[PDB]
C-alpha cells in the first residue's frame, strides 16, 4: 500500500537517449549531464560481461545524488542482476576477520541462476513394519535397508521403497497413517498433522537464483540431514572464514562443471561500496589484489570529502581518502554542482512523487532558501509545510507556511552561527 | 554456450616466454620488455622447478604501473601443473580467530607437499547384473553371478556378498558404468549416454596422488573435512607438529615410500606489515622444510607497520639482508603500443594507429594502467558509433569524459572538504 | 629419497678438541674462538645436569651466524636433549594467552624417558573356543597366530578381546599387536577366496614373512607438555558421535594447582620406581627483544622458578624502544631488569679473510667446486657489502654455470650475475629519491 | 635418578630461621643478612600464623638485588606443607578471554582454605569368585563378603574378575582398580577418621555442573558475583556457626606490581575492604614509574589511594663481606670446593658487577675445572669464564660502534 517513501522509491532509468545523448530532463533525473553519460558506458560494460575486476569512483560535493544515480545504474540493470550495498564501517566485525567480509562480498555480488529438476512423491503413507537393529556381523536376519511405504493418490496407489536413513529420519517426526507427506529426493521431510492430486511420481524444474556467497555458507555447513548435523543446525555457528581452496578452487570448479552442461548459468554482481574514505587501509591492500582478480565483479565506489588522513597512518594524507597506487587502478568521475534553476524545478519534480500540490510561488522561496544553504534543508521542509496546510485547512502550500517552518527549524548554518559561544 | 569466464587484469598473459639461452624475447607468451627481470624471473623459475634446495628467498622491487606483478603471474602460470603454489596477501593474515603467525606458518605448511606412490585395483566397464538375490527363503549367501563386458574381453564372475548393499544402494541397471574399488567406496558413471563400453577386462589403475600438507590437520582434528572447508578453530597444538609430524615424515621419507615437493609462496603488498610477521619470516625460512617465496612490493622507503622508524624499502634490513632484491624498470615508450597492441589482441579490440600513437601519449604523460582503462570504456563507445574500428575521437571522449588522477588533482581547488 | 640441502647443512656441531681449545675452523665453523668457547661451556651445563633455570645469551650484529652456532649447540647435545625453537612472534594467540604460550613451553622443554620392551604379536589369527566359563561372560582368550616361519598361541584379557570385536574381525586374518595393547585390525588381510568370488573387496594381501613374536627394545621421549594438556583434556575420541563433532578444542588455559602438582607427584613416583628418567630441554628464543613487557617480567619471574629448564636468547638488534612502554628505551631492547642474570657472549665481526673460505665450506657443501678467480671475486663481493649476499649468489652461478655448460663456475659468471641480482644496499641506493 | 626438584637461584634455601626473641640470626637456611627485613617479615609472618585479621597488605621496597623474591620464597617455604599459596607474576592475572577482574578476584580466592573433617570408612581389597558371596582377600588377612540380589546386577554390566583390587567406601563409593600385584595394604575392615583440606574451588563446583573438567584447568570465564557471597558466604557462615569446618587463611604475593593496571588498583581498595581476604605481600623493583595506560607519576608506579594501604618495609644492599658469607653458602649447592684466593676476585667482581653475575661465575668455572680435569677451580679459571662472559656493563662499553642502531 505505502512504499514508505524513501525518497529514492522513484526511479526508472538513466534517461539516456537511443544515440547515448543524455536528456536535459528523463524519468525525473535532471542534470549531471557527465556523470549519466559516464555511466552509460558502464551499464554496458557490466552488461557486456566480458571484462571484470575494473572499479569505478565516484566524486564530488554532498549532494550530488550520487548514490540515487547508483540505484537508477541497479534499477536499469534490471532485477536479474544482483546489487549489494555497503559502508566502509559495515566490514568491522567481531566474528569476521576484517579481510574476510571484503572477501565474500565479492561472493554475495556475483549472480548465479541454476535449473534444478526434482522428483516428488506425495499422497497417503501406508507402512508396514520399522527397520530391525542387527547383531554384529553374523549376517543377522536380513530384511534391511528397505523401506516398503505404499501411497495413495486419486489418480492410483503405488508402493515404493526408501532408504533406512529416509525412515530413520523420518521417525524422529510424528508419522501417522493418512497423513500427506511429501517425498523428494532431496532426503527433506515434509509433513502434516491432523490430514493429493496428480501421479505418485512427480517431476519439476525449479528456476532458482542464488548468489555465490549463499552457496558458500550453504557449501560450508550442509542442512542436516544427519543427527549431528541437525544439532549444528540448531546450534548456530556464529561466523567462519573459507579457506580460499574451497571459497574459489573448488567452488569455481564445480560451478565450470555446470557451465559447460549448459543447465546453470552465472550472470556478474556489482558490488557498490559507500563511504571508502572511512575504510581501513587493509582493505586496501587486500583490495588491491581484489581489483586485479579475474573473477571479480565490477566494483562501484563513493567519496564524499576532497582529501583524508589514510586510516592507521596517522602521517600521510591522500586525496578522497584513498591512496594513490589503488586511486590509479579506479576510474574518477566527476560530479557536477546543482544550479538553483535546476533545483527549483527538482523540488517540483519531488513533489509530485510526494503526492504534494505546491504552487510556484512556495516553490521559488524553497528554491531561495535552498540556494541559501541546502537543498536538502529545502527537501526535508516539503512535508511540515504540507501538514501545517492541512491543519490550516489550506488546500495548498503557501509562502506563510513555508515561512512559518523555515522560522521555527533553524538551519544547520545559522545554529553553526550561534554555536561557540563559549556559554555553559 | 560461452565458457562464462571473464579476462581480469593479468589473465592476458599465459605462461612464462623463456630460452635456452637465458636471453628474453621482445613478446613472449604475452610478456613484453624487461629483459632483466624475465631473465631473473628465469632463473629462479628455473631454480624453483629444480627442488635440489629450499628456503631461499627473493625479493622483486618496483615502482607502481611497472609491471612487478604480471612477472610472478607468469612465473605462476608457467610453473606447471600439480605443482603447489600458495599466494597470499599482506593484509590477509591479519585475522581475529587465529594469530598472524600462525596464519603465516599456515601459508607455509600450505605451500609445501608430499607426493606419495601407490596403486590399487580399480574394475572399469559395464555393468550387466540379474539379481536373484532379493526373494529367499530363509538366510543365505544370496551371491549369485555378474557379467561385465569391455572392448578388450568380457569377464564373468560371480558377486560379492560383502558388497550387495553398497550395489543394492547404488543405482544398478543394465548397460551402467559402476567402478568397484578395494577401498569400498562408491564410484559410478552414466551408462545411458554412453550406451544410448571402456576400459579392460582386467586392468590395475596406478595413481599418484599429491598429498597436502593437510595431512597435519586431518592427525590433529577429529574430521578433516570441516576444518579443510573453513577455517574453524585456530591451528595445531605446539610441539606436536615436530613431534607427531615431523617423526611421521621422518618415516615417509628416505624411506622411497613418498617424497617431498616444496612450493612457491607469494606474498602482496609486504611493504605494510607488523614487524612480528617481518621477525617470523626470516625464521621460518631458516627452519629446515621452508619453501622458496617471491613477495612484491611497490612502495619505495616506508614506516613499517607497529614502529615509528621508517626503514627502506618499508622492510627492515634483517629481512632485506636475507633475500636479493630484483629492480624493475619502467616500461619504455616503444614497448608501450605494444602492449596496447597485445591488449587489444587480448580483447579483441580493433583500433586505427592514430589511436595507438594518442593513447601511447596518454601511456607517457599518464600510467599505462590508465590507458587500459580507457581502452576497455572506449570499445563499447565504438560499438555505440556501430563501426567496427575505435576512432581517436571516441577514445578522445573517454579521455574527456573519465578523468585521471593526475587530471583531477586541478578540481580540488572547490575545497568542497578538509 | 634426498635430504635437498636443507637450510644450512654444513654444521656439524662444535667438535672442539677434548683439550678444550677451539679450532680457528672446525666442522665448518669459522671463527668466534670466544663464542665457540662461550657456547662449549653451556652445552656442559647442559649435560651435567646441575643447575635448572640458567639463561644465555647471543650478542651480535645481523649477519654474524649466531644462530648456526645455536644449531651447533644443538647437535651437540644428540637428538637425546630436547631442542626446540620458540620465535618471539608466536607467542601472541588469541585463542591461548601469552603467558599460558610461554608456560606451555617451558613445559615443552624439559621430557620424560622411559625404556620400553615392545612385543609384537602379528599374523594369522584363528580364534579358538574360550575354554573358560560358567554369571557367564568370556574372562578368558585363546588366539592363535599362524606365519610361514611359525605357528603361537597368546592368551588375552576379555577387554584386549572387546578391544579387537570393537572392529571387525573374522578368521583367519592378520593383526598387529603391540605391548600397549593396541593392535591394528584389518578385515580379510590374509589371501583367501572360498567364495568363488573375487567381490570380496576389503584387502587383499599375501601371508606376511617373519616371526610371530618380536621383541625390540625402544626408548621414547615425551615432553610434559603433551602430558599436561593430554591429561587435562578427556582425550578420547571416535567412542562418540556427537561429542566428536561438539569439541571444538579451544586449548583453554590451564591451572597451576591441580594439574602441576598431579603431574609432578605422578612424574616422581614413576622416576622413584625407576621406570622413567627426567632429562631436561633447552630452548632458544629468537627476536626476544621484541616481546611485550609483561612477556618479559612473567619471564624472569618464570625461569627463577627451580623447575624451568636453561632458556637461550638473542639480541639481533641495538638499543630500541622497549615494546609496549613508547617511552623509556633499553639497550638491545630488553630492560635493565631482564638484561641482568642473564649470560651474555660476544659475536663479532668476520674479517674479509675468511670470506672466502666461508663461501667455499658452502660450495663443498652444495656439491660444486668453484674457480680460484669465482672465490676471489665473489669473495670482494662479499666483502663489499654482506656475506648473505654472496653466500646466496653461490647458488645461481652454479646454475648460470650448468646452463651455458661448463663444469666449474667463473668469474665472469659470478660478476655477470651480480649486476641482475641488486643487493640491499644498491636497492636502498635507488630508492630515496622520491620518484613515482 | 633426576628428581623435577633442582638446584636454582630460590631453590637453595629451604625454610625461613627464626628465633622465639625474633632475632635473625647470621646465617640462618642459607640466608644473611637483612635483618630489618628478615625480622619484618618474621612479624608479618607471624600475621599469617595467627590469622586474626584479614585484607591486609605488604610492600617491600628497596635496590634491585636486595633479594625481594628470595624473602617471598623463604616465607612461603616456612608456612608449612599442606597449606595453600598463591604467587602469581603481575602478567599473569591478564587473558583474552577472561576479565581483568576474574583473574584477580580468582587470585584472592584460591589461597584462602577451608578444612572440614569427614569421618568414612574405606573397604580396599582383592576379590575371590565363590558362588552371590565375594572372598575378599588381603595380604594381612583375608574374610569372606556376602553379597545380595541388589549388587549382582550392577556387577553384571560392570567388569569385576578374580584378583583385581577394588575399593568400596561406606559413603557407597565403589572404585575400580588394577590388580598392581603380578604386574593389597592394610587391613579390609577399617574405620579412617581423615580431615580433608578443601580450596575455596567449592564456588567452582557449585558454579559449574561438573567439577571434573574445571579443576584441571582454569576453564570456564568469571563467575556470577552474587553466587560467591550470597551462596558461598553463607554456606561457609552457616559451616562457622555449626562448627564443622574452619577457614585457614594464606598467602597471596604478587610480584614487580610496578606495572599494572589502574583497573586492578581500584578494585583493590573493595579487594582490601572485602569480609574475607588473604593478606597481600608486594615487590616493587622500581621507584617511579608512569602506570601504564594513563600519563602519571606517582612512588613504586602505584596511585596514592592504594599507597596507604600497604605496610612498606625497606632494604639495605648487601656490604661486601657478606658477599663472601653469601657465596661461600652457594658453594655447596653444587658440591664445588673453592680456593682461598678465589673469592677474593670473585667477590671483587660482585662488587662491581650484579651479584647473580657473581652466582653464575662459579657454576660456569666449575665446567672449566671439569676440563682441566682438577678436583678444585683455579683463579685462571674464573678470570677465564671472566673474558669469555661479560657483565652489562662491560657489554655497554663495546656496544659504541652502533653499526646498525634499527633507528
Ligand atoms: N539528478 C537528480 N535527479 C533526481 N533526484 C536527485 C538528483 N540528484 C540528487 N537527487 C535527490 O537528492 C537526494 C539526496 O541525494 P544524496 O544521496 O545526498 O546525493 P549524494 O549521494 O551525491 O550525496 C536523493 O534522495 C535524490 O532523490
Ligand atoms: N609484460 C606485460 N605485457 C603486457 N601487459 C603487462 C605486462 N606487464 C604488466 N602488464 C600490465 O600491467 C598491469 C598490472 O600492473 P602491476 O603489475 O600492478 O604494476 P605495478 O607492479 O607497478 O603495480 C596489468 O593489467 C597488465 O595488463
Ligand atoms: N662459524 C661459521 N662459519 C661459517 N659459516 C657460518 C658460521 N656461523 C654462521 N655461519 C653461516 O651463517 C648462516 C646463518 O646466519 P644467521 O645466524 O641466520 O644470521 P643472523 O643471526 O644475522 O640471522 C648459515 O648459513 C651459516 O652458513
Ligand atoms: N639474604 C640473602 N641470603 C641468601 N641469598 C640471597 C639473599 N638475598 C638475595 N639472595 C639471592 O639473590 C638472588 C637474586 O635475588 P633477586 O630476585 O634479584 O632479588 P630482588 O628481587 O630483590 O632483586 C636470589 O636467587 C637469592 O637466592
Amino acid at each position: 500500500k505505502t512504499q514508505r517513501i524513501a525518497s529514492h522509491s522513484h526511479v526508472k532509468g538513466l534517461g539516456l537517449d537511443e544515440s547515448g545523448l543524455a536528456k536535459q530532463a528523463a524519468s525525473g533525473l535532471v542534470g549531471q549531464e557527465n556523470a549519466r553519460e559516464a555511466c552509460g558506458v558502464i551499464v554496458e560494460l557490466i552488461k557486456s560481461k566480458k571484462m571484470a575486476g575494473r572499479a569505478v569512483l565516484l566524486a564530488g560535493p554532498p549532494g550530488t545524488g550520487k548514490t540515487a544515480l547508483a540505484l537508477a545504474i541497479a534499477q536499469e540493470l534490471g532485477s536479474k542482476v544482483p546489487f549489494c550495498p555497503m559502508v566502509g564501517s559495515e566490514v568491522y566485525s567481531t566474528e569476521i576477520k576484517k579481510t574476510e567480509v571484503l572477501m565474500e562480498n565479492f561472493r554475495r555480488a556475483i549472480g548465479l541462476r541454476i535449473k534444478e529438476t526434482k522428483e516428488v512423491y506425495e499422497g497417503e503413507v501406508t507402512e508396514l513394519t520399522p527397520c530391525e537393529t542387527e547383531n554384529p556381523m553374523g549376517g543377522y536376519g536380513k530384511t534391511i535397508s528397505h523401506v516398503i511405504i505404499g501411497l495413495k493418490t486419486a489418480k492410483g496407489t503405488k508402493q515404493l521403497k526408501l532408504d533406512p536413513s529416509i525412515f530413520e529420519s523420518l521417525q524422529k517426526e510424528r508419522v501417522e497413517a493418512g497423513d500427506v507427506i511429501y517425498i523428494e529426493a532431496n532426503s527433506g521431510a515434509v509433513k502434516r498433522q491432523g490430514r493429493p492430486k496428480g501421479d505418485v511420481h512427480k517431476k519439476k524444474e525449479i528456476i532458482q537464483d542464488v548468489t555465490l556467497h549463499d552457496l558458500d555458507v550453504a557449501n560450508a555447513r550442509p542442512q542436516g540431514g544427519q543427527d549431528i548435523l541437525s544439532m549444528m543446525g540448531q546450534l548456530m555457528k556464529p561466523k567462519k572464514t573459507e579457506i580460499t581452496d574451497k571459497l574459489r578452487g573448488e567452488i569455481n570448479k564445480v560451478v565450470n562443471k555446470y557451465i559447460d552442461q549448459g543447465i546453470a548459468e552465472l550472470v556478474p554482481g556489482v558490488l557498490f561500496v559507500d563511504e571508502v574514505h572511512m575504510l581501513d587501509i587493509e582493505c586496501f591492500t587486500y583490495l588491491h589484489r581484489a581489483l586485479e582478480s579475474s573473477i571479480a565483479p565490477i566494483v562501484i565506489f563513493a567519496s564524499n570529502r576532497g582529501n583524508c588522513v589514510i586510516r592507521g597512518t596517522e602521517d600521510i594524507t591522500s586525496p578522497h581518502g584513498i591512496p594513490l597506487d589503488l586511486l590509479d587502478r579506479v576510474m574518477i568521475i566527476r560530479t557536477m554542482l546543482y544550479t538553483p534553476q535546476e533545483m527549483k524545478q527538482i523540488i517540483k519534480i519531488r513533489a509530485q512523487t510526494e503526492g504534494i500540490n505546491i504552487s510556484e510561488e512556495a516553490l521559488n522561496h524553497l528554491g531561495e532558501i535552498g540556494t541559501k544553504t541546502t537543498l536538502r534543508y529545502s527537501v526535508q521542509l516539503l512535508t511540515p509545510a504540507n501538514l501545517l496546510a492541512k491543519i490550516n485547512g489550506k488546500d495548498s502550500i503557501e509562502k506563510e507556511h513555508v515561512e512559518e517552518i523555515s522560522e521555527l527549524f533553524y538551519d544547520a548554518k545559522s545554529s553553526a552561527k550561534i554555536l561557540a559561544d563559549q556559554q555553559d | 554456450v560461452t565458457r562464462i569466464e571473464r579476462i581480469g587484469a593479468h589473465s592476458h598473459i599465459r605462461g612464462l616466454g623463456l630460452d635456452d639461452a637465458l636471453e628474453p624475447r621482445q613478446a613472449s607468451q604475452g610478456m613484453v620488455g624487461q629483459l632483466a627481470a624475465r631473465r631473473a624471473a628465469g632463473v629462479v623459475l628455473e631454480m624453483i622447478r629444480e627442488g635440489k634446495i629450499a628456503g631461499r628467498a627473493v625479493l622483486i622491487a618496483g615502482q607502481p604501473g611497472t609491471g612487478k606483478t604480471a612477472i610472478a603471474m607468469g612465473m605462476a602460470q608457467a610453473l606447471g601443473p600439480d605443482t603447489p603454489f600458495t599466494a597470499i596477501a599482506g593484509s590477509e593474515i591479519f585475522s581475529l580467530e587465529m594469530s598472524k603467525t600462525e596464519a603465516l606458518t599456515q601459508a607455509f605448511r600450505r605451500s609445501i607437499g608430499v607426493r606419495i606412490k601407490e596403486e590399487t585395483e580399480i574394475i572399469e566397464g559395464e555393468v550387466v547384473e540379474i539379481q536373484i538375490d532379493r526373494p529367499a527363503t530363509g538366510t543365505g549367501s544370496k551371491v549369485g553371478k555378474l557379467t561385465l563386458k569391455t572392448t578388450e574381453m568380457e569377464t564373468i564372475y560371480d558377486l560379492g556378498t560383502k558388497m550387495i548393499e553398497s550395489l543394492t544402494k547404488d543405482k544398478v541397471q543394465a548397460g551402467d558404468v559402476i567402478t568397484i574399488d578395494k577401498a569400498t567406496g562408491k564410484i559410478s558413471k552414466l551408462g545411458r549416454s554412453f550406451t544410448r563400453p571402456d576400459g579392460e577386462l582386467q586392468k590395475r589403475k596406478e595413481v599418484v596422488h599429491t598429498v597436502s600438507l593437510h595431512e597435519i590437520d586431518v592427525i590433529n582434528s577429529r574430521t578433516q573435512g570441516f576444518l579443510a572447508l573453513f577455517s574453524g578453530d585456530t591451528g595445531e597444538i605446539k610441539s606436536e607438529v615436530r613431534e607427531q609430524i615431523n617423526a611421521k615424515v621422518a618415516e615417509w621419507r628416505e624411506e622411497g615410500k613418498a617424497e617431498i615437493i616444496p612450493g612457491v609462496l607469494f606474498i602482496d603488498e609486504v611493504h605494510m606489515l607488523d614487524i612480528e610477521s617481518f621477525s617470523f619470516l626470516n625464521r621460518a625460512l631458516e627452519s629446515d622444510m621452508a619453501p622458496v617465496l617471491i613477495m612484491a612490493t611497490n612502495r619505495g622507503i616506508t614506516r613499517i607497520r607497529g614502529t615509528s622508524y621508517q626503514s627502506p624499502h618499508g622492510i627492515p634490513i634483517d629481512l632485506l639482508d636475507r633475500l636479493l632484491i630484483v629492480s624493475t624498470t619502467p616500461y619504455s615508450e616503444k614497448d608501450t603500443k605494444q602492449i596496447l597492441r597485445i591488449r587489444c589482441e587480448e580483447e579483441d579490440v580493433e583500433m586505427s594507429e592514430d589511436a595507438y600513437t594518442v593513447l601511447t601519449r596518454i601511456g607517457l604523460e599518464t600510467s599505462l594502467r590508465y590507458a587500459i582503462q580507457l581502452i576497455t570504456a572506449a570499445s563499447l563507445v565504438c560499438r555505440k558509433r556501430k563501426g567496427t574500428e575505435v576512432q581517436v575521437d571516441d577514445i578522445k571522449r573517454v579521455y574527456s569524459l573519465f578523468l585521471d588522477e593526475s587530471r583531477s588533482t586541478q578540481y580540488m581547488k572547490e575545497y568542497q572538504d578538509a
